[PDB]
């Protein structure tokens, strides 16, 4: 839905194309979800010319498809991203990030006494909405935190 | 099998009202008809990475009363592992190759829950994981409320003191929230008030409760009076003194309390219950402590025993 | 310059173009020297078909030019990298990275008693070469390590 | 009686290959068919003057699994004797008037051997006497090599890491030197190389071995991969880092290892075995730990039991 | 006879608005024209019974910057007098037969005032008496505040952090109440807010004071920013990380801020203040510390000398 | 402007051969003609975050021998800044607003260099930064070496003991490499020998250096004997007593020795040096310590003063 035509573009024969990523979320994603830990062709456009954002983020992964969960996983960060599957130079189906149920491996617990901190474990959080923020309850300390807080730099 | 066979008891929230009733029932039975060779040949690990020789002794006592053998430790700054080198995973992993179940107390929250991921099949019981959970204490508690009240439903339950930093009160309330018609009284000092989330689950589940400043205010209606310690350390030793006089129970304070009214306390008390209360019938903290033995016997039996044959 | 396969693609207006980055280094560099932090259209060519050089990575930051030194920063990750200054679609000129003197705040002192860890200090190593091995010395603890030992991160 | 009845297990050198086979055999049997009332009425002293709650717990667990009763302690700076007054002789002398056998860990080398001179008839088992010996660990070790390899003969055994300050590797090698056709690989950092004397007994007995710098160098031929901890404290925290990267095992490092190849480790690991190795079949350190239980059951049974009736 | 010759410095409330201005004037005189032979032949006792870094070093430095001689101690954990059996009284009773002035930090509330009663003629200065008073901190707070703004009057002063427990924060408040047209922004967690008594005096004084949720809520309205450090151990590690986010300062919070505006902190700072603030003009905590020299010099000067010629 | 006015003294490698000769010249001037009002009104901070006996006392004495004033601390085990939560940075950032120069010993490598970055204008002097540098020791090594031989050039210098870990031993080596015609005998255990990097620079420098098994092997060939203390805890108590015999010095080893020859040791000495050496002319370790006074005086002198009139 982004059309740059003075320095044209290419839409891969097959694989997934993640659209409308907000800017500076773009790196955050692939660093968070190791999408670059693959040898398949990847095309990344940073701070692109978007109609709605002006500066948007756009990942293109080749010969590669992501579970809905994968896609749902991205809701926290790019809640407006657009996963497009693609086969034979065509749009085999749009997709949308839906707030998961749980969030494993990427999150980090605010509780400095949680055992997930000193041991080799996968952070897991149950996801509940609260008409103001999403709440995340830690698998281990069972403490609940504002997503705003869990995502704290 | 029984619903709890071979399951890990980690948090009080993971348990159902049926699961609760089942344990409470069993407890009454082992309290009633003792099965002293029931867990014979079984060897249980009593790992207290955190010292607490009230909980420990209870558990272990339980263990022997069912005929199990006991190995373990207390404070692992004496132990050889876990000060800088051994992870808890690697420790559970080794331990769970030669005991039949693990009871563990640990300074960090979520320590019992992590254990489960490395114990394989060996069941893990939480005897305290930092400020998180202490299920057995609550079990002990309910089983005493039940055995003295006759129910877990339609009670008038007052929790008093440090309601802010009292894991056992938050659990009790949650647990008690599993049953219906219960009415709550929260008599706490503002810096140490019942946390919001708890208050919301009540409002949410439709359970009635109200804040109060005076015990006296609400004595005549309470069946259960659950007391907590007001760890002065939790505040200004001068700002403590100022409030403390409002949340201390003297014998005299009980003169209008129901026949069935029972005063409860997780222990150790210190200043909040005057010793003249001991001398009264309402005093049930020691009894409540001893009931810890069946609560734990109950648990041990069900997790380790496929068929509870009573 | 430009990539394509029968179809166009981009050659950015002005700015630099890093190229011949070895496989799975382009990301590092992106995260490492944090080149993604601008607000100007970046283009990243991951696992592109080098064929001749195998399949190298490629970065195209537009409207941004590279100092003689930050080019040397990549001397240790992409020594074969080729950085082209680009104006009006064409190549005003290009350099190769040459070995730097000091590598600053990207490396980390293997010495665990180095003061450098706890403190709000940015690391700095002094780059020296012997045989085929490179030797970075801790500016603080003054301990010399092989470039293979400090290159865990 | 059995060859080991009523004997003190002090050093691994005092044991014969027959003595070894006998224990290993027994171990397999108690692992196979448990005799849980075998050492009933027997009371065993678990004296750990040195804390080590991995060895201890094992032993004691063993003890209960044979029905013995257990008394003892851990770190005797808590104990009443031995800080300035009580000798170890006077301590063993008193202890050995009321227990059936003594298991003891001690900071000074030769402490277990001295015990024997004052225990009279009560058997003494060494659970570690300073840097000297730790026979049971080796027993544990062999019994795992055997049970997984199928033999103690004609093996390809690699020991890795701190070969200089690893009593358990020196013992293993000695023990393994009791059997024939064995081939050794010593992959250690020069400051921490396999001590000369050990190397001479090999050359002397005709056993083949060679030094190596890389595991990779020799992976494809090893049946047993014995890992040791490289206690950084043993050297410069900067000179440590420089070498450490050469004697650390990642999952990936094993890709050409035999089917039967088993990775071994006395524990606690920490940095030398990556956790991704756990996830593989070759990982046998936890299993090897659990085998500690039969090794020790084996021992206890034979020393205390005139006739092992299995 | 200067108004403070031979006078004791226990509590800030003991000092008039003039006494304040007096000290600061001196302090700025001395900052300009050093007089390093002023307290020559005087011998001062620096008795830190509690740890101090700034206070003990700044004081002794002040002591040498004027020619005085220092004797004293730090960490009287127990030793010989005070905590171990001798009464503070008796301590003082003898140290005042030794020196010309006493400086002391003490973990008990009001230790310094007590001293007063046994020093006879020798003045005592309060370096921190428990959770009670800390005048010389507050003096170096005021000087700095004035040094950077030009007035102690009619200011927009915002205090943040532990407004409930932070002595320096109440002290500072008390003193600024002595000047007019000063208004306060109290930006703290509700579980950690400005005690009501403070709040009352401000109102019995007519002083205006709001209450802000966050720092960048008031940012543009303030001249002085006063960051008190928040104690986590006084809080749940969960709770401590609950409000935390909006009581930490970072250079990005500073953009909307006036240029007149300075950030001071009594130090040490943990993480309440980000290091990027370190390189920003408003950053004035290290400077504030430097000025502790002059504030403390002036005081010593004033108490021990009839009057100066500066 | 003397070449070291206002300069920092972190590592020996930061000092030219001239800078060296410069200091020593001064040092010998000052030894002759004391100037005890030279650093009058300067205030120096002696911040020992690690224990020191010689370094902390010799320095402070040097400080008073020139009229300076001292403030500081020792054993900052944890207290208030540094080990307990405050960063060294912040520590320095405030102590440099207090004094004119800073002297510090610190257990971390490179703490002194870090300081450099936060002292602003105030110079820091390295009194031992972990296992890294110790210039002022080495300065008092060189002076003594020259005081007793007349040259720092063309010498037979033998170092013994822990040539692997002993900082002073490498430092000393580094500096003497700056002079010509100097040759080294490295007499250490192989498990404790001179790191190769040292060995390389000597060879990239063209310097001659052998390697001797024992002390009385080279005895007759040496002018200076440098005994570094061997650490047993870094060694097996068995091992430590294995080579030990040939790395201890006794008066009987001294007969073949030249008369020009002096034994120095950085101290403290344990038993590496027998007490009969104490009464022998070559014995020059106590003297060497006395000279630490002048070496440290000179330095302080030079760094803080424009230039002298001596
Ligand atoms: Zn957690
Ligand atoms: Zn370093």
């Amino acid at each position: 839905m982004t059309h740059d035509n003075k320095l044209q573009v290419e839409a891969i024969k097959r694989g997934t194309v993640i659209d409308h990523i907000p800017a500076q979320i773009g790196f955050k994603l692939l660093s968070l979800f190791k999408l670059t830990e693959t040898d398949q062709r990847i095309t990344i456009g940073l701070n692109l010319p978007s109609g709605e954002m002006g500066r948007k983020d756009l990942i293109k992964i080749e010969n590669t498809f992501l579970s809905e969960d994968q896609v749902d996983q991205l809701a926290l960060y790019a809640p407006q991203a657009t996963v497009n599957r693609i086969d034979n130079y065509e749009v085999v189906g749009k997709s949308r990030p839906s707030l998961p149920e749980r969030i494993d491996n990427v999150l980090v617990c605010p509780n400095s006494n949680c055992i997930s901190h000193a041991e080799p474990v996968s952070s897991s959080f149950a996801v509940r909405k609260r008409a103001n923020d999403i709440a995340l309850k830690c698998k281990y300390c069972e403490k609940e935190f504002s997503h705003n807080v869990v995502l704290a730099n | 099998a029984n619903p709890l066979y071979q399951k890990h008891i980690i948090s009080i929230n993971d348990l159902s009202r049926d699961d609760l009733n089942l344990v409470l029932a069993t407890a009454a039975k082992l309290k009633a008809n003792p099965q002293p060779e029931l867990l014979k040949h079984k060897v249980i690990a009593s790992c207290f990475f955190a010292a607490s020789t009230r909980t420990r002794l209870s558990f272990e006592t339980s263990m022997h009363r069912l005929g199990a053998s006991v190995v373990g430790f207390s404070d692992s700054a004496n132990t050889s592992l876990g000060k800088k080198g051994e992870t808890l995973a690697d420790t559970i992993s080794v331990i769970s190759t030669y005991v039949d179940a693990i009871v563990m107390r640990h300074p960090q929250e979520g320590a019992a829950r992590l254990a489960t991921e490395f114990s394989g099949n060996v069941p893990v019981l939480n005897a305290g994981d930092g400020s998180n959970q202490h299920p057995t204490q609550t079990l002990l508690d309910l089983f005493t409320i039940q055995e003295t009240q006759g129910r877990l439903d339609n009670l008038h339950v007052a929790m008093v003191g440090d309601l802010k930093y009292g894991r056992t009160v938050h659990s009790l309330t949650q647990a008690l929230a599993k049953f219906d018609g219960n009415r709550f009284y929260f008599i706490a000092p503002d810096a140490l008030a019942m946390p919001q989330y708890i208050l919301d689950m009540l409002d949410e589940k439709g359970i009635a409760w109200s804040l109060h400043s005076s015990i006296e205010e609400v004595m005549a209606e309470v069946d259960i009076l659950y007391m907590t310690r007001v760890q002065k350390e939790r505040l200004d030793p001068s700002e403590y003194a100022n409030v403390k006089a409002q949340f201390v129970l003297r014998a005299s304070d009980l003169h209008n309390a129901k026949a069935n009214m029972k005063v409860l306390h997780p222990l150790p008390r210190v200043d909040e219950i005057a010793t003249d209360v001991d001398k009264t019938p309402h005093a049930w903290y020691f009894q409540q402590a001893g009931n810890g033995i069946f609560a734990r016997q109950a648990l041990l039996a069900l997790v380790l025993n496929r068929d509870l044959v009573l």
